[PDB]
């Protein structure tokens, strides 16, 4: 019932910087609105409650505002453990909802992926299957596009996309691509390649291997 | 003093039902509210509905009656749910929390999460294939090479390069659910081009649900 429309959906920030999140609902909610804080594998956790009250222990950088309809949560002060995602929820009508959530990250500068591909081990082939893999090495921003080309033929579907969290050291982000064929199909053809789309590179990469 | 205890990760084929516990200690379990949520990746949070354990007991999300059921028990102060007619949708980590009493509030507190996976996998160890680098030269070049870990159930597996004492470079993936219905993950390492003749580089893969224990050497070729 309540939509609850957060913005930014995702945002890379600095240390010290004021971040501000919004939340904005369809009706007006009197101010029953939470900000909940979630960082990767632990559960959520409340930092504001009625849209301006502090959960005790939660540390002042953090507070909240808002009425009526339109409602923030601001970290005043970035810090590293901030990074994570998250929530409002609002709690004056049934059903409560969630907002879809806002991914803060850490902003640093653009670095292109360096690429490799992996042809098939005669291992697996053995096997009847073939994967072929695409690695997009320590790049950032984190969008990137990845499209398989198996002779001249655009691949659809056929392959699964995995990414690592920033990392710590270089706030990075590497990516791998697996293409799944069948060994029959992949004797069928000769020249695997992936092409690689990403801000860093002024134009297209492209690493491929004849079969 | 507050805290709320889950029951355990849960595996369960589809179409079957399964009951989750929220056990709550250190205060009052008749007057505070338990709400449950869910979450399933690349679905934020979810509100289920709650239940006040005792009194006014329940609301529910029109979405999810029929699949979730709520009830407490008070001489145990224990909150359940029931999820019934499970499918991969269901898949998901649920967690219980405080919410509101009559006389008091002041935030809440959140339970440690219960995962559900909900499949009609078997258990099966992974084969583990080489991913090797293409380079040999340059005075110390930077050649990738790595290891697929491929086709196995259920979560999760571990892995390591040279039983730990390579960790520099090293990237292991977020496991994928396959078509098939398994998983596959990569771990990945970059080295110096130059040791690739010299060095040999194995990587550990252990799955204990299946209590498969691999070591892999990653050589050019
Ligand atoms: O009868 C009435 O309308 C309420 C009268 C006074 N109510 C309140 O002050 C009040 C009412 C509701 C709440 C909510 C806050 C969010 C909380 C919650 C936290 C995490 C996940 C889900 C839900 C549930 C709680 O239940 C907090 C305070």
């Amino acid at each position: 019932d309540i939509k609850m429309t957060q913005s930014p959906s995702s945002m890379y920030a600095s240390l010290g910087e004021r971040v501000t999140i919004t939340c904005k609902a369809s009706q007006d909610i009197n101010s029953y609105l939470s900000w909940f804080q979630q960082k990767p594998g632990k559960s959520p956790k409340t930092l504001i409650y009625r849209a301006n009250r502090l959960v005790d222990g939660v540390p002042s950088r953090f507070s909240g505002s808002g009425s009526g309809q339109d409602y923030s949560l601001t970290i005043s002060s970035l810090e590293y453990e901030d990074m994570g995602i998250y929530y409002c929820l609002q709690y004056d009508e049934f059903p409560y909802t969630f907002g879809s959530g806002t991914k803060l990250e850490i902003k640093r500068t653009v670095a292109a992926p360096s690429v490799f591909i992996f042809p098939p081990s005669d291992e697996q082939l053995k096997s009847g299957t073939a994967s072929v893999v695409c690695l997009l090495n320590n790049f950032y921003p984190r969008e990137a596009k990845v499209q398989w080309k198996v002779d001249n033929a655009l691949q659809s579907g056929n392959s699964q996309e995995s990414v690592t969290e920033q990392d710590s050291k270089d706030s990075t982000y590497s990516l791998s691509s697996t293409l799944t064929l069948s060994k029959a199909d992949y004797e069928k053809h000769k020249v695997y390649a992936c092409e690689v789309t990403h801000q860093g590179l002024s134009s297209p990469v492209t690493k491929s291997f004849n079969r | 003093q507050v805290q709320l205890q889950q029951s355990g990760a849960e595996l369960m084929k589809p179409g079957a039902s399964v009951k989750i516990s929220c056990k709550a200690t250190g205060y009052t379990f008749s007057s505070y509210w338990i709400e449950w949520v869910k979450q399933r990746p690349g679905h934020g949070l979810e509100w289920i509905g709650e239940i006040l354990p005792g009194s006014g007991s329940t609301n529910y999300n029109e979405k999810f009656k029929g699949k979730a059921t709520f009830t407490a028990d008070t001489s145990s102060n224990t909150a359940y749910m029931q999820l019934s007619s499970l499918t991969s949708e269901d898949s998901a980590v649920y967690y219980c929390a405080r919410g509101h009493s009559y006389y008091f509030y002041d935030g809440d507190y959140w339970g440690q999460g219960t995962s559900v996976t909900v499949s009609s996998a078997s258990t099966k160890g992974p084969s583990v294939f080489p991913l090797a680098p293409s380079s040999k030269s340059t005075s110390g070049g930077t050649a990738a090479l790595g290891c697929l870990v491929k086709d196995y159930f259920p979560e999760p597996v571990t892995v390591s390069w040279n039983s730990g004492a390579l960790t520099s470079g090293v990237h292991t993936f977020p496991a994928v659910l396959q078509s098939s219905g398994l998983y596959s993950l990569s771990s990945v390492v970059t080295v110096p081009s130059s040791s690739l003749g010299t060095q040999t580089y194995i990587c550990n893969v252990n799955h204990k649900p299946s209590n498969t224990k691999v070591d892999k050497k990653v050589e050019p070729k």
